[PDB]
């Protein structure tokens, strides 16, 4: 009474798929929310790491199963569009699967549970935005809970107090909050060096580099003229092959006299221009800067910098709003930067910084300098500031707002399981476990922070059932309660983001029946 | 040759008998198996896994990856693997139906041969029919172009169908109209390379889009203007970096420094002098096709006009074509040369890109499109399927007669095959139907992999198809026998045609081989 | 993860049934080319150890004596040695039968058929062919002349297939004329094949008596007229007295030469007491020592030596008498009689001849052949027609060979399908395919146009004649009823029943589990 599907290797496929992306999604299931732990990642040559991102973590940690593998990418491209929520993600796709493997157990074709996955998309994609508020842009009191609420689950959330307000100031300082509509995460530059602890983490409006000055003997500058150099202040050599033949004992001393006389013309057509301090770009094939130059330079009681790179050129004069020079004859006042300040910084004997501060230009551009003790800590700083920031440009792109503690997708799973409660068929039993397959979030938010997972839930669907909605799990009450006046939120785009690219991905996963090892 | 003297080599080794036509056989069929479950609107793609460097992964529906990534032993395999190969060149698709077809030919002739028929009257038994099956398919093959509508119509339905057996069928309703549009920016010219597909992860497959205008993933200069409006876009393809003079052994040979002074001078003079000469176009957008050093990016910023640098020859190319521009070289007429012109030149960012948006082109002779799925495998797949979709409708432009889909068109010629061997005598006529059988076994698979009752099926076509009605086929949706003229599952004529002779001529070729020889290995 | 074991492993899916199919018609394609008139015969070699060669034509022993590897191999290798046993004729016929069974099976759940589906249809069929095969099998046994002729068409087509065919018109009444001499006893044991090198395989030769390759003793006469033979199974060795514990302690050597003249004496009392039977041969199952040979020799007696028990149960067969251990009345259960006990030679051996002999109720057939595998193979297919001449005078219904009877049961398998709806209708058609698959593989190995003669022979038994057949020395349609190509009906049905129950068994097998080897 209908087909006989002999060859039960799809089913096996699709089951071992199903089995591996499983076992991805609970590996690091443990590393969930604001009572999650992070892993260390040790990989086969002498280098550890102590991550809590999610992309971090499946990225190190070198998968073999193509579902893993496909999980890892789902993971990236989730912190590619949004940059937090790239954990719950890959939870989500892997708890839905794990659903969906007793569905084929029931007798249901792929095509359908995928159709039917789809669907459940869609209306889930408007029980969210419907779920939201609209948010305003300038507002200190949301863009600080939200940028908290994506540092709780990180190493620094004992220093949400200075990273947070630091955090906003940057996406802030970058964009004009009238008509920006995304932000460009290149200007905010992040240097890191080791020293210190996490407390001593700083906001610079102006440029760090990490250079040293040629001259030893000047350092702090005030009311400097900054001019970039694209060119090589050394003896002159034509592109073309060059060669100096001499054939008397006279021609030794002009043509030492000749050389001393055109380093002095360039470094005097410098000097009169009024600049105060020149950063030399680095010219591989030529010396930038020779012994003779520098001689001159520091003799004019000037401060040289060199080997600065190509790609940093841009970024400076955004920066400080300096002009690039590659010709002598171009260089003029007209095109030269300015600042209030120009200094060297040591960090009490734990490195060396080159800071210029007060441009009177001031660019869309910051620069964070970050503390630590070793590096791990340092490199977890480093990422947890990234996620913060990644959920401001989230908020700019689009201005909606959600609660979150597992609300979001425990109201989902309710308004999606009355949907299913409507749609009697064959496709019925998928959308159920859809809407039963994303309890699995507020479950392991309970899980890790030591409440009882089963009465936990339990409650929260009783509490989003009588229409007490933007309810959730505290883990400071230890308990369930309304979320928002407990100030925890995420952007609309985090969690949409998050739902459709697991569908996308797990209807993409369902679509394979057979594995082919290429030589 | 089971000789008690053996004289090939210690490697070599000969098959002269059933053996080398069961393995070139088994090889065949097994190849067919292997691309059997690929078929279809309802078929199920596959994972392709490496073993070795960088493990590649890609997951793929079509079977002209498939068999190019496996690594095949049997000879046979290896003349498959050809066959699609070859006829993915020719057309763009049905390289999983010719090399399911060609498979079924093969296993119809061990069949054959297990009832003791000589090869050679297997191959011309199959010559007539595919003679037939020709004539049929060709007299069968509507035509459209010269009414309008009709002919976009036709394009929509072909698009449709041959995106509908990829993963790309889940938003098919979005993608199909959007590959159509993408040629009917071609005007005629049968330019794929005019097509750039740019892929970013991050965004629902339907988020993708076919972009009004052109986009470029380059960077502009550092002092240079950021948005251009209303545009005079000069295209060239000079070095502008050294510009070595290119008369090998010339050097300076000077007894002074002054005099090397004042020749790299000169020679920076020369660079203003001929970045004077492009500004004389009276242009304010610049594109190269190699890097643009330090010193023209300072002479282009102080006039203020952009820069992109370094664009391969593919971008120069694209941007002629869909700005008007000229490609040069040299600067010493400017009224000779012809500048592209376009709207705004402005930066969009996509992803965590930021890319250069040509807007409002002179010309839609080339377009871009924006790829954005959720996984690297998804992305791959997503382009292939596109690139399928993009070839048979440039095919189907240059050729517009078409034939319905859906299992009809095969049917059709099946049908005539039979009718052909119903009225020849001899051996012959098991061989044609054997042809007729593995013919019809295509909807027999399509119905398989679907989940229907393929028998059923397939007899309810043939009696549809015997009695006079030649516009029958199988309803997916439902699973039924429909009127393809209503559904609209329409087809290339010349990709059916293709399939059909590629697979007879390679059937043909593998049939009469009754000695497979391996030399020793490397 | 993995539970099994080092060397177990498990296919629990399509590569099951891969396996099962592929190893069915190894063995099918193997076997095939053994069947018909026209069939030629193989040679079996042994690498192993004494490397032992043989020529054979029969399925049976070419698939016990290869080592077979796949399981389903084993299950026809079993199912015709199980055939052999139970009627010795069809080995080749079942296997070959099974094979095509087995592959339309596999093109049937190649159409997505559940094997269950194709399990029910097989036995509506091979109900249909069965009750179709009994209708129209013919019966004699009451007749005397038309059944020795039936006896006759039943040893000459079983032995057509075989070496024996080159002399076939000598060989088939030969077998018919030893079942003849059985008198209705199913004792194949009471039939003597002795093969002995040298001239052609025409030089054959059922005795008309009986041969024993035993020895007379020495002074024992080597030539007896109307023997009185008494067969015994005695002692006549040391003969101790079975009182375990028994022994001579005494105190003198005069005790003990008194003790084993004692011996002696009883042993010549025992010569006495066999003597008084009225007695000139005597056979023996165990040895005979010197002195009862002595004794033998001096009475005027012929004594036979080591006669084991099939020869004294040969002997008691074919004379009558009864097998004697305890002599003391002689007036119970009498001796048997004969004319002539010659010893006549053969080759370069001589034999003891008993000619003239008082029952027929067993006999000795010559073989002699110019090659140790010629005498094997000749024995080996003796043995088959014997086994169904046997078996045909057990049961003396027959029906027409030919593929005949095949063709016919095919047609009411065809009969049956078409007025069955659903997709039991293909699988019945399926079965009528494999079922005649049988004579197309006759006429291949024949080498003959085998689709024109299978649809002459679908159109002839279609239309309603239900006689016809391939006519092989030809090679066309021909009335078997005319021609004379019988056969067993017993034969047939055991063949048709066992292919049919070991493809339904084999068939239904979704799961292969192999234990690590010891
Ligand atoms: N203070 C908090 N109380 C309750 N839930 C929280 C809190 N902070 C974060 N969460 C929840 O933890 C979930 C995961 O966030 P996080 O672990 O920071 O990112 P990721 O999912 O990328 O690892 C979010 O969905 C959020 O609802
Ligand atoms: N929606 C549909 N309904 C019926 N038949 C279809 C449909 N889409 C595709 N087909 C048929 O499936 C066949 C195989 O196409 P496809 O699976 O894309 O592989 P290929 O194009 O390489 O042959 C085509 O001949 C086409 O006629
Ligand atoms: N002389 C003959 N003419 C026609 N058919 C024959 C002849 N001898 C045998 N056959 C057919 O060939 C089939 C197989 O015969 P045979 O090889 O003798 O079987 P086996 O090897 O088991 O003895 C039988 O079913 C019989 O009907
Ligand atoms: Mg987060
Ligand atoms: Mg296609
Ligand atoms: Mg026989």
């Amino acid at each position: 009474k209908g087909a006989y599907q002999d060859r039960d290797k799809p089913a096996q496929i699709r089951f071992s798929n199903i089995s591996a992306a499983k076992a991805v999604a609970d590996a690091i299931r443990t590393s969930l929310g604001p009572k999650g732990m992070d892993k260390m990642i040790q990989d086969g040559k002498g280098d550890v790491t102590i991550t809590n991102d999610g992309a971090t973590i499946l990225k190190q940690m070198q998968v073999l199963h193509p579902a893993a593998r496909m999980l890892v990418e789902l993971s990236k491209a989730q912190d590619i569009e949004a940059g937090d929520g790239t954990t719950s993600v890959v939870i989500i796709a892997g708890s839905l699967l794990d659903s969906c493997t007793k569905l084929l157990q029931k007798g249901i074709h792929p095509t359908i549970i995928s159709e039917s996955f789809q669907k459940a998309l869609e209306k889930g994609i408007e029980i969210l935005t419907d779920m939201s508020r609209p948010v305003e842009l300038s507002d200190r009191e949301t863009l600080l809970n939200s940028a908290t609420t994506s540092l709780n689950s990180k190493v620094v959330s004992q220093y949400s107090s200075l990273l947070s307000p630091m955090s906003v100031n940057a996406v802030m300082k970058v964009i004009d909050p009238a008509t920006a509509t995304s932000v460009d995460l290149r200007d905010i530059k992040i240097v890191k060096k080791l020293g210190g602890t996490i407390d001593d983490c700083e906001l610079v409006e102006g440029l760090v580099l990490t250079q040293k000055v040629s001259n030893s003997g000047i350092t702090r500058v005030e009311k400097a003229k900054i001019g970039l150099i694209q060119f090589c202040l050394s003896a002159p050599k034509t592109d073309m092959d060059n060669q100096i033949v001499v054939s008397d004992y006279a021609q030794m001393d002009r043509v030492l006299r000749e050389e001393r006389a055109y380093i002095l013309n360039l470094v005097k057509q410098i000097k009169k221009t009024g600049c105060n301090v020149l950063l030399i770009q680095k010219s591989i094939l030529r010396d930038a800067l020779s012994d003779l130059a520098l001689h001159f330079l520091n003799k004019m009681k000037i401060m040289v910098i060199k080997d600065i790179e190509r790609e940093d050129i841009e970024f400076i004069c955004k920066t400080i709003g300096t002009k690039p020079v590659a010709h002598i004859d171009q260089f003029t006042a007209d095109m030269l930067g300015s600042a209030e300040l120009a200094e060297e910084v040591n960090l009490n004997g734990s490195g060396k910084l080159l800071k210029i501060t007060g441009c009177a230009s001031p660019g869309k551009t910051v620069t964070i300098v970050v503390r630590g003790s070793n590096k791990l800590v340092i490199e977890e700083a480093e990422r947890s500031i990234h996620d913060a920031l990644c959920v401001i440009r989230c908020l700019v792109k689009k201005r909606a707002l959600i609660a979150g503690g597992g609300a979001p997708e425990i109201e989902l799973a309710l308004r999606l399981t009355e949907y299913s409660r409507t749609l009697s068929g064959m496709e019925s039993y998928c959308v159920r476990a859809f809407a039963d397959a994303m309890e699995v979030i507020p479950s392991t938010l309970a899980e890790n922070a030591g409440l009882n997972p089963i009465s936990t839930v339990t409650e929260l669907r009783n509490r989003h059932a009588q229409g007490e909605k933007t309810a959730g799990i505290n883990v400071r009450k230890g308990g369930i309660s309304n979320i928002l006046e407990e100030l925890v939120v995420q952007p609309l785009l985090v969690s949409v983001s998050a739902l459709t690219l697991a569908t996308e991905t797990v209807r993409s996963i369902l679509k394979i029946d057979d594995v082919v090892n290429t030589r | 040759s089971l000789a008690p003297v053996n004289i090939f080599k210690a490697g070599a080794d000969e098959e002269r008998a059933e053996t080398a036509r069961l393995t070139s056989f088994i090889g065949a069929i097994a190849i067919g198996d292997l691309v059997k479950s690929t078929l279809g609107p309802k078929g199920m793609d596959k994972i392709l896994l490496s073993s070795g460097r960088d493990a590649s992964l890609m997951v793929t529906n079509d079977g002209a990856t498939i068999l190019k990534n496996i690594g095949v032993d049997n000879p046979a395999a290896k003349v498959l693997v050809d066959m699609s190969r070859v006829q993915d060149d020719e057309v763009g698709d049905g390289t999983t139906s010719v090399t399911v077809l060609a498979a079924e030919l093969l296993r119809e002739a061990e069949s054959l041969i297990a009832k003791k028929i000589h090869p050679q009257t297997i191959i011309a038994g199959w010559r007539e029919a595919t003679k037939a099956a020709r004539e049929a398919l060709l007299s069968s093959a509507v035509d459209h172009g010269s009414d309008e509508v009709k002919f976009r119509q036709d394009l929509m339905n072909i698009a449709g169908t041959t995106l509908s057996s990829k993963l790309l069928t889940h938003h098919k309703d979005h993608f199909t109209k959007l590959a159509v549009e993408a040629v009917l920016r071609l005007k005629g010219s049968g330019n794929l390379e005019a097509i750039h597909i740019i892929k970013k992860l991050g965004g629902s497959l339907a988020d993708s889009y076919l972009d009004e205008g052109f986009l470029l993933d380059k960077k502009i200069g550092v002092n240079q203007p950021k948005r251009i409006e209303n545009a005079k876009i000069l295209i060239a393809n000079t070095g502008m970096d050294t510009d070595k003079i290119k008369i090998f052994g010339s050097r300076v040979r000077v007894d002074s420094t002054a005099k090397v002074a004042e020749i790299e001078h000169a020679e920076k003079e020369k660079m203003k002098e001929k970045v004077e000469r492009i500004l004389k176009h009276g242009i304010n957008c610049f594109i190269n096709r190699q890097l643009i050093y330090n010193y023209p990016e300072q002479l282009f910023g102080a006039a203020g006009v952009m820069a992109i640098e370094h664009a391969d020859f593919a971008g120069v190319e694209r941007l002629a074509l869909v700005t008007g521009g000229e490609i040069a070289s040299t600067f010493d007429h400017p009224e000779l040369v012809k500048l592209g012109s376009c709207k705004l030149i402005e930066e969009v960012m996509i992803g965590e890109d930021k890319l250069i948006h040509f807007s409002g082109v002179a010309l839609g002779e080339a377009c871009t499109i924006v790829l954005r799925g959720a996984t690297q495998q998804i992305l791959d797949e997503a382009e292939r399927s596109l690139h399928d979709a993009l070839c048979v409708l440039a095919q189907t432009v240059k050729d517009s007669r078409t034939v319905y889909g859906g299992g009809c068109s095969e049917m059709l010629m099946a049908h005539a095959v039979t009718q052909l061997a119903n009225r020849t005598p001899g051996k012959e006529a098991v061989a044609m139907e054997s042809y007729a059988k593995a013919l019809r076994m295509l909807p027999t698979i399509i119905a398989d992999n679907a989940g229907y009752d393929s028998a059923d099926l397939v007899a309810q076509l043939r009696a549809a198809h015997s009695e006079g009605n030649t516009t029958a086929g199988l309803d997916m949706r439902e699973g039924t026998i429909g009127d393809m003229a209503i559904l609209g599952i329409t087809e290339s004529f010349q990709v059916k045609r293709q399939v059909l002779l590629s697979a007879a001529e390679a059937a043909e070729v593998i049939l009469r081989v009754d000695n497979i020889i391996k030399a020793a290995p490397r």
